[PDB]
């Protein structure tokens, strides 16, 4: 119960276009027994449309593979225009000014070393 | 109220500036009698900067056009575009000949036509009020565009101190000597008149318009009307900002007094990216603002011959990167972050350089809206190369003997020659000083 109504909760940060069952809202019953099931039908609707939602039109899949790329370094073909050109701008004691110098240089070297989507691709950030 | 007014001369330099007001009528949209497109007032904002507005609804060019060989303007006399210019008041029926293969030919008779090469100057000022300047759009090969332009050089420049003076300049094929045999001579009494008879100047090396002839359009033949077509482009481009909308940056005496940083450093490389029809397959990654300043600053656009490590052992001071068409350019302080990391551009040590980027709009036409410009007008101290260059083929040629009394029978009886060197020298030193 306290799931389900969690999730009506996470649509309306999404938008309200994916809230509210669309044939459900026709029950209501008055027998004991048999009212657990209409927590189970419940329980399966509004837990996988806050999936469809954020797989089709947000891209959970391709930020979530986009995460696994930069924090483990999978296509490592990017880093060596990534990690080169950061650890030179970096050897002399750090300033303030130093992460903004690196960052520079990432979205420089994002846009040579061409990867899938660099409009979609310079959501990173450096932080030193 | 900013009329500049062109002085087109020379067999080359009246086809070198042809294929400009051939561009310039493309985008304005206009018919040489008529208009045929709303892009005349829509495209173009202010109109009179080099045309001078309707009276007949079509805009009559700036432009005089005075050659000693009269072959060029009868080029110019046909074409579906010849009544562009009036057929009698922005050239002579015919001119007289000359030797004239020479620069005192040309220089002889601005001395008998001395007071009409004067007036039909005047008569083209008719819309304009004060003046903004003169370029002469002149070429430096043969005798007869180096004749006449050497002399007005020095007397618009005495009778008009304060306005421009620029001549785009274009130095013709020093691979061979047969070509134009006069070449040493009449260059160097030319750069005398580039360095205290002028303000500023636009110096293209030709063996590097053939270097980007060959490259860029992908072929084996550099012919000439592929030459003629890199010149245009670039002067065209550079009044962007005095004809489609922009503020800051908006005058040519703007742009030009930026990239002056003493009266004999002021010699102006060029590069200019976009000579390809590959813009519409390259837009699969996005045409955006992000990439139009690290193709101008990177070398393979380069109008300049000069060594490949005098890009490091001297500096820019003041490169001006126009970047033109919507692309988006509120992420252009993203652009010019990216830069300084690199240190593509070279800086001066003593103080700042400056990087000075602007953005101007052009006419809704389709290689204009589709097709990106990116104009690159530097000012780099490693501009000496050249002069070292017609210095090398200087005494070169006063060891074959020639010119040392065959030019010296067509109205000059006095050696002057070494004056043309000394002063060069002084130049050439200065160069190299001007940046810490």
């Amino acid at each position: 119960i306290l799931s389900t109504g969690k999730y009506l909760n996470v649509v309306r940060e999404c938008g309200h276009d994916v809230t509210c069952p669309d044939a459900k809202e026709i029950t209501y019953t008055l027998k004991e027994q048999a009212y657990v099931e209409r927590i189970e039908k419940a329980y399966n609707y509004a837990s996988k449309v806050l999936l469809d939602f954020l797989m089709e039109e947000e891209e959970l899949v391709a930020h979530l593979r986009s995460i696994k790329h930069y924090f483990l370094m999978d296509q490592g073909d990017f880093f060596v225009h990534f990690m080169d050109l950061t650890e030179e701008e970096l050897k002399k004691p750090v300033d303030d000014i130093i992460p903004t110098r690196l960052e520079a240089l990432l979205e420089l070297a994002l846009r040579m070393s061409t990867a899938n989507t660099d409009p979609f691709k310079d959501d990173l950030k450096i932080e030193l | 109220p900013r009329e500049i007014i062109t002085l087109q001369l020379g067999q080359c330099g009246n086809q070198i500036g042809f294929e400009f007001w051939k561009q310039l009528c493309a985008e304005h949209g206009i018919s040489p009698e008529g208009i045929v497109e709303e892009f005349a007032t829509e495209g173009t904002d202010r109109k009179d900067v080099f045309f001078y507005q309707a009276d007949d609804e079509h805009y009559i060019p700036r432009a005089v056009l005075l050659d000693l060989e009269p072959r060029v303007i009868h080029s110019i006399l046909n074409s579906p575009y010849a009544n562009l210019y009036n057929p009698e008041n922005i050239y002579l029926s015919e001119h007289g000949g000359g030797a004239g293969n020479n620069w005192a030919s040309g220089f002889s008779q601005g001395e008998k036509i001395h007071e009409d090469i004067f007036d039909i100057i005047d008569r083209e000022a008719d819309g304009s009020d004060s003046l903004e300047g003169f370029v002469l759009c002149h070429s430096i090969a043969g005798g007869t565009g180096s004749g006449l332009g050497s002399y007005l050089l020095e007397r618009l420049n005495d009778r008009y101190p304060k306005k421009l003076v620029q001549t785009y300049s274009v130095f013709p094929n020093q691979d061979e000597m047969s070509h134009v045999v006069v070449q040493p001579y009449n260059s160097l009494l030319t750069l005398k008149r580039l360095t205290q008879n002028a303000d500023c100047v636009v110096v293209l090396d030709n063996t590097a318009l053939n270097r980007i002839a060959t490259d860029r359009l992908h072929i084996q033949n550099p012919s000439f009307s592929q030459i003629n077509q890199l010149v245009s482009t670039i002067m065209s481009a550079s009044t962007t900002t005095l004809r489609y909308p922009g503020y800051m940056n908006n005058d040519l005496i703007g742009l030009i007094a930026s990239l002056i940083p003493t009266p004999r450093l002021h010699f102006l490389m060029t590069g200019y990216t976009p000579l390809t029809t590959d813009q519409s397959v390259a837009s699969v990654r996005k045409t955006t603002v992000l990439d139009v300043m690290r193709r101008l600053l990177q070398p393979k656009n380069v109008m300049v011959s000069t060594g490949r490590d005098r890009q490091t052992n001297h500096c820019y001071i003041a490169i001006l990167n126009i970047i033109q068409g919507e692309v988006d350019p509120t992420q252009v302080h993203k652009s010019l972050q990216r830069i300084r990391e690199r240190k593509l551009a070279n800086f001066i040590p003593w103080g700042p350089a400056s990087i000075q980027v602007a953005l101007s709009r052009k006419s809704p036409y389709l290689p204009s809206a589709h097709r990106v410009s990116g104009l690159m007008m530097a000012n780099h101290t490693n501009i000496s190369s050249l002069f070292e260059r017609t210095c090398r083929q200087y005494d070169k040629l006063r060891k074959r003997e020639a010119f040392l009394e065959q030019f010296r029978k067509e109205d000059i009886f006095k050696d002057n020659f070494d004056e043309l060197d000394n002063s060069r020298e002084i130049v050439q030193q200065l160069i190299d000083e001007y940046h810490a």
